[PDB]
RNA sequence: CGCUCUCUGC
RNA sequence: UGUGGCAGAGAGCG
């Protein structure tokens, strides 16, 4: 893989943050360590392999997790979903990057 | 001073203790330019 | 944390008694184990303190033993006179060893008896051999055997060297043990009546003998020392001159294979470039010569590895000669006498067969670097031309050296040499007359001091009055201040690396060019130095003063030119007995503000006029020149390929071009190496003189038992990075022996590790070598929030002579030069700043730190104190230290070795990341406000008066800076310009750069800018808080650096920093 | 209800609430916890009715 | 009258203060007090009077 | 920038 | 209470 730091580097470098400020994208960093990338495409293939449903659980503060919920939701059919969790997906991608 | 919901003074989240401390900040600023005019 | 074992077995080693009984102390900054450890305490002395068996508790308070930090061990143990020679006398069973008193030319510096020189105690002097330092022979004797005796059951090649240093130790204590050890006083004096029995030179050659034999660690090593310390006995004149003197004909041998370079703009970069050595043949039959001396005077095996090393010239087995040019000069110093150290230089032979031509070139040349040196001061008007007196009275050095003089403050007397003082005294009493030059002539002739360095002569040292220096400030303040932004000195190569002091040995080398390189030490006696300087520079002035229109400016002018009127004749106060000697010494030497430029402008224009000759013979081209006072080298290029009779021939001219001018010279000519006093570079690679004798000094300092444990440390990882490796142990054993102090007769008490590595006003080492150390623990915090409590002291005598008439009247001459509209700010400030120089006079030093030492030992008895939350660095990186993480790296091999006697681990840093791209935050008070008084004036408030100043209004700021002379126009452009908040933050942020931690001996010569080390210190960027994120990387770094050091493997890092803490630490910050 | 602690983070999140520079910012979070909506909603009821 | 602290907190709010950055707008701050617009008001027409 | 120490040219 | 410095750079105290 890329490791956890170097890649938080260059969205960092990218992201040109601000340490006096209350700002909405610190919340894109939490979480993209290994370990949970391996759980992710554990869970996924065993999933749909075993058809066992799968809940979300996400921060709509965050907006990376929404963005990458948008290339789950096309890799991914919709009824592998249990449908309030997806539905609460959906609504907050269409609320707040589309419409 | 400071009229936070102090029930949120309790967390050691990372927006919590930002909060708290830019808060802080705003008000010693506050002080900082008080003290420039009125001296 | 090893030391405190190698401390539990020194104390069980060297007192051994019954009666010997052995008391930890603990602390914690944990409340209950604190309690816990006055209770261990309390319960510990009272048991001491009834005749019961202390074994028994040692159990029962397993916490304390496991969680707790030890301070210190107490020791109670009777007098038990002449313990060493009851330990000594089975290391000596060897036959003791005979003198040669027909070896040294004269008569006092053979190591006979005493008594057969010094028959009167009235006449007897240690100063001919004092060590001058505050701790025994036997104190080292006592290491070394206590060493000896825990390495007597290993077997390895730790045991081929415990066999050696027997041998060797054998020799010594055969020498000791024929008369016995002699006994110091409570000064670490040795009386008369001890060594009137003994030989005058028994004492430095034995502290001598053991830095060498505690530096052994191969077979070689221990031929040289057999071979020096058997020698040293006797001889001490003709030794570490002889044997260090064959070595600038060596660096004309050595072929580079691969190069490091310098810049113009002073940056490393290595050259695969390849250059021979084109070495005439006259010069081996010298070398030969200089064997044959080596050989007359006693030496055999160091002869032999000279001669077969030139079997193949390889530059593998070439850092023995280094080795052996630093063990010369680990044998001590030549204290000979003032008299006779004098007429080292104070020979002369000057004749009426010079050239005219030269001379007048000579003169015409300096005149002209004087110029250039001075032509934009001396016509633009400045300041500090116009206010020399002022600008000199506040640059007096405190240390000066001004002619002894009974004084009196009140109620005292005094016998200062600073001329500080002195000018205090003198203001009152309306002698103070700075435009009226004294005469320095028979009616007031000179005294001196004594330079002492092995291997060499001993250099004399002028001691003038307080109005030349007045007189030379100004104008020598620009000459170094113009020149700095110039070639040709040391002050342009200087911070503290290579890519610096030389950085252009190595980029005009090739089979084209030569360089000629020459010691020119000896040449302050002779006939170039005399008349011509002083008229040359006399000249300049005329033109210079004729370049200006301001009278203060060719008043000041004036009086430099006066001053080397006067000093055109100068006799020199030396007594002998009864009767005064005053000699006639017409030339130049140090004691001077003029001494180190002047001389470089000499030499400068000597090499100038010189090489305006070869060109009669050669065709070449002038690329480098450098002159660094009493040293020069210059590289030239040729139309051609260079030849051994081409370097010859130009040798012989050089030689006798001097010769012209009636000048002693050993020519030197070379392809790739030179030889100068402190270093030297063969085969591309630089090599040091690791000459710093630790165990003996030059003089006595002032310092007290404590800080020469940390000189004693500091030289030894010099001299260690340097090549010359001492026993680390042996260092130890010495800084718990000198740090070690007596109570009473039979109480001893003795500190730890975790006392003298802490970052304070008492640091003496570290823990691990080449490393500063921080604290992350609560433990160093506690101790140092408490010893910076203890820092501030005072001084009664410093209070009572601040309170005076003399100092008062002092603070408002100065002031009263100015203008007279403030009296609050400035005179405290002047006064506040003369106390920081006042303090230059040892008892007022010897007062504040016997009193700090009182005040370290009523809380290293009794337990510790909290110390009320004083702020320091470490609870600073306390904080900074808890989000990290750290990952297994692999750095590859691919920067080139070019200091090669470093230890390995160092060199596999540099042979990992790079070497210097050197940076620079700030040259100085850089910042708004410092540049503009600098401008108007000279003065240096404190940034801490500046932090203050610019917190007050508006208008006693304009006050402040009206009267410094500054007009209304430029305040009120500051003032509408609303700067004051932003010198607010520029001066917080010089208070963040004030960290000097980036140079002790290891973190000199590294990288931090390397693309290597900065891929691992993966550090995300916030932006808006440019202090906080310089400072994180910055000590990412040294993580990284230290963990390399102390582990050789390297690592990654990683902060995912949060704001929340960049906040809370931005206000601790910029304080302290 | 929605909890105070992550809407006031969520809407501090949103506006961008500087430390360096003054805002008109920072006082919309005055008053933002609970007991104070139920004191509005037993408020604004309590007052119609009677 | 208003209050002078209360206003300040106003002014500053429409001149929104970074620390570092040297905006001029503290000048526009300078002499808002208490009594110096008293001065003022009475020296207007004391003026115009006399 | 004021002092002690390291050596540095002296 | 009895005395050994000038300037360059690097540390430690203001």
């Amino acid at each position: 893989l890329v490791s956890t730091e170097a890649q938080i580097q260059k969205m960092s470098q990218d992201l040109q943050l601000e340490a006096l400020t209350i700002q909405s994208e610190t919340q894109f960093l939490t979480g993209i360590n290994s370990q949970a990338a391996n759980d992710c495409f554990k869970t996924l293939i065993a999933a749909m392999l075993s058809q066992r449903t799968m809940s979300l659980d996400f921060v709509t503060t965050n907006y990376m997790s929404l963005i990458s919920g948008m290339w789950l939701l096309t890799v991914v059919p919709n009824d592998m979903f249990i449908r309030e969790s997806l539905v609460a997906c959906q609504l907050a991608i269409i609320n707040t990057i589309i419409y | 001073e400071i009229k936070i919901a102090d029930e949120v003074k309790k967390s050691n989240k990372e927006e919590s203790k930002q909060l708290l401390e830019v808060l802080k900040t705003k008000e010693e600023h506050q002080k900082e330019v008080q003290y420039e005019i009125l001296q | 944390g090893k030391y405190n074992l190698i401390l539990s077995e020194y104390l069980s080693f060297i007192y051994n008694s019954q009666s010997a009984v052995q008391i930890p102390i603990y602390y914690s900054s944990n409340s209950e184990l604190e309690n816990r450890c006055i209770e261990f305490h309390s319960k510990c002395l009272e048991n001491s303190k009834n005749g019961l068996s202390l074994k028994k508790l040692f159990v029962e308070y397993s916490d304390v033993i496991e969680n707790a930090t030890l301070l210190s061990i107490l020791s109670y143990s009777y007098d038990k006179y002449n313990a060493v020679e009851r330990k000594l006398v089975k290391y000596a069973k060897g036959k003791p060893l005979e003198a040669d008193l027909t070896v040294n030319e004269l008569d006092y510096e053979n190591n006979k008896i005493t008594s057969e020189l010094f028959p009167t105690a009235e006449e007897y002097t240690d100063l001919l051999m004092d060590p001058a330092i505050l701790t025994s022979l036997s104190s080292n004797l006592n290491a070394v055997m206590f060493w000896l005796e825990k390495h007597e059951n290993d077997v390895a090649e730790k045991l081929k060297i415990y066999k050696r240093r027997l041998d060797l130790f054998t020799i010594v204590a055969s020498t000791v043990n024929k008369y016995g050890v002699p006994r110091h006083n409570a000064k670490y004096r040795y009386e008369y009546e001890v060594m009137k029995d003994k030989p005058y030179y028994l004492v430095t050659w034995a502290n001598s003998s053991i830095e060498m034999l505690m530096s052994v660690f191969s077979h070689e090593d221990y031929l040289i020392a057999r071979e020096l310390i058997v020698l040293s006995y006797s001889n001490r004149s003709t030794l570490a001159k002889l044997v260090s003197s064959p070595m600038s004909i060596l660096v004309a041998l050595v072929d580079i294979n691969g190069t490091f370079i310098t810049n113009e703009e002073l940056e490393l970069e290595f050259s695969n470039k390849y250059v021979r050595a084109i070495v005439p043949d006259q010069t081996f039959d010298e070398l030969k010569q200089m064997l044959d001396n080596m050989r007359k005077a006693g030496l055999t095996d160091i002869p032999k590895m000279i001669q077969d090393w030139l079997v193949d010239c390889s530059i593998e087995k070439f850092p023995l000669m280094a080795k052996i040019y630093s063990w010369s000069f680990h044998v001590g110093f030549r204290k000979q006498k003032m008299l006779d150290a004098a007429l080292d230089q104070l020979k002369t032979e000057y004749t009426e067969d010079v050239d005219d031509e030269m001379y007048r070139e000579y003169t015409m040349l300096i005149r002209d670097e004087v110029v250039k040196m001075l032509e934009e001061p001396v016509k633009h008007d400045d300041h500090l031309l116009q206010d020399s007196e002022l600008a000199g009275l506040l640059s007096m050095s405190s240390a000066s050296n001004g002619e002894s003089r009974q004084l009196k403050f009140g109620r005292k007397t005094i016998f200062s040499t600073k001329k500080n003082m002195h000018v205090m005294d003198d203001m009152a009493n309306g002698r103070y007359t700075p435009g009226i030059i004294p005469p320095v002539n028979v009616d007031k002739p000179i005294p001196l001091g004594r330079r002492d360095v092995p291997g060499r002569r001993t250099r004399i040292i002028f001691i003038l009055p307080y109005e030349y220096f007045i007189a030379q400030h100004a104008v020598v303040e620009k000459m170094l201040i113009y020149a700095k932004h110039t070639r040709e000195y040391a002050e342009f190569y200087s911070q503290s690396n290579q890519l610096l002091s030389y950085g252009d040995v190595t980029r005009f080398l090739s089979n084209n060019s030569m360089v000629l390189y020459t010691d020119v030490s000896q040449w302050d006696s002779s006939q170039h130095n005399t008349q011509p300087f002083r008229k040359g520079i006399i000249m300049g002035l005329d033109m210079l003063a004729n370049m200006t229109n301001d009278a203060r400016v060719i008043q000041t002018l004036n009086l430099y030119k006066q001053t080397q009127i006067n000093l055109m004749d100068s006799y020199v106060q030396i007594p002998d007995g009864n009767v005064i000697k005053k000699i006639q010494y017409g030339a130049v030497a140090s004691g001077e503000k003029q001494t180190k430029a002047a001389n470089s402008i000499a030499n400068l224009a000597l090499i100038k006029t010189v090489l305006s000759r070869i060109s009669n013979k050669y065709s070449f081209a002038t690329k480098i020149i450098r002159v660094d006072g009493d040293d020069n080298y210059a590289v030239l290029q040729f139309n051609t390929e260079v030849t051994k009779q081409m370097v010859q021939d130009v040798s012989n001219d050089v030689r006798e071009t001097y010769a012209r001018m009636n000048t002693k010279v050993k020519a030197l000519v070379s392809t790739v190496g030179i030889e100068i006093a402190k270093r030297y570079i063969a085969g591309g690679k630089i090599f040091f003189r690791a000459g710093i004798n630790l165990l003996n000094n030059e003089k006595k300092g002032q310092s007290t038992q404590w800080d020469q444990a940390a000189v004693l440390y500091s030289n030894y990882i010099v001299n260690r990075l340097r090549g010359f490796e001492t026993d680390r142990e042996f260092i130890l054993t010495k800084i718990m022996q000198m740090t070690s102090v007596a109570i009473t007769g039979s109480l001893r008490l003795f500190p730890s590790e975790r006392v003298l590595t802490t970052n304070s006003t008492f640091k003496v080492f570290d823990s691990e070598d080449f490393i500063i150390e921080y604290g992350t623990t609560d433990d160093e915090v506690y101790i140092q929030r408490a010893f910076m409590s203890l820092s501030s002291q005072k001084s009664g005598i410093a209070d009572e002579i601040a309170a005076s008439s003399t100092f008062k009247n002092y603070v408002s001459r100065l002031s009263e030069q100015l203008l007279f509209s403030k009296n609050n700010i400035v005179s405290r400030g002047i006064a506040l700043t003369e106390k920081a120089k006042l303090n230059s006079y040892a008892p007022i030093s010897l007062e504040k730190r016997r009193a700090q030492i009182s005040a370290l030992l009523t809380m290293l008895q009794k337990p510790v104190t909290f110390k009320s939350s004083k702020i320091t660095i470490n609870d600073i990186l306390r904080d900074i230290k808890p989000f990290f993480t750290v990952n297994e790296a692999h750095l590859p091999i691919q920067y080139q070795k070019f200091m090669p006697t470093l230890p390995d681990n160092v060199q596999y840093i540099i042979q990992c990341i790079g070497s210097r791209t050197y940076q620079i935050e700030d040259d100085g008070s850089k910042s708004a406000i410092s540049r503009l008084i600098s401008k108007y004036s000279v003065y240096k408030p404190s940034i801490e008066e500046l932090y203050k100043v610019i917190s007050l209004h508006e208008n006693e700021i304009q006050l402040y800076l009206i009267s410094l002379g500054i007009p209304k126009i430029d305040a009120d452009t500051y003032v509408g310009s609303k700067i004051y908040s932003q010198d607010k933050y520029r001066i917080l942020e010089s208070y963040v750069y004030n960290l000097l931690s980036i140079n002790y001996g290891c973190y000199q010569l590294f990288d931090f800018n390397s693309p290597d080390l900065e891929k691992l210190i993966r550090i995300p960027f916030k932006g808006k808080i440019p202090a906080v994120t310089f400072i994180l990387h910055l000590y990412a770094k040294l993580e990284v650096i230290n963990h390399a050091i102390k582990n050789g493997s390297w690592i990654s890092l990683f902060c995912n920093y949060p704001k929340s803490e960049m906040i809370k630490l931005w206000k601790k910050m910029w304080n302290i």
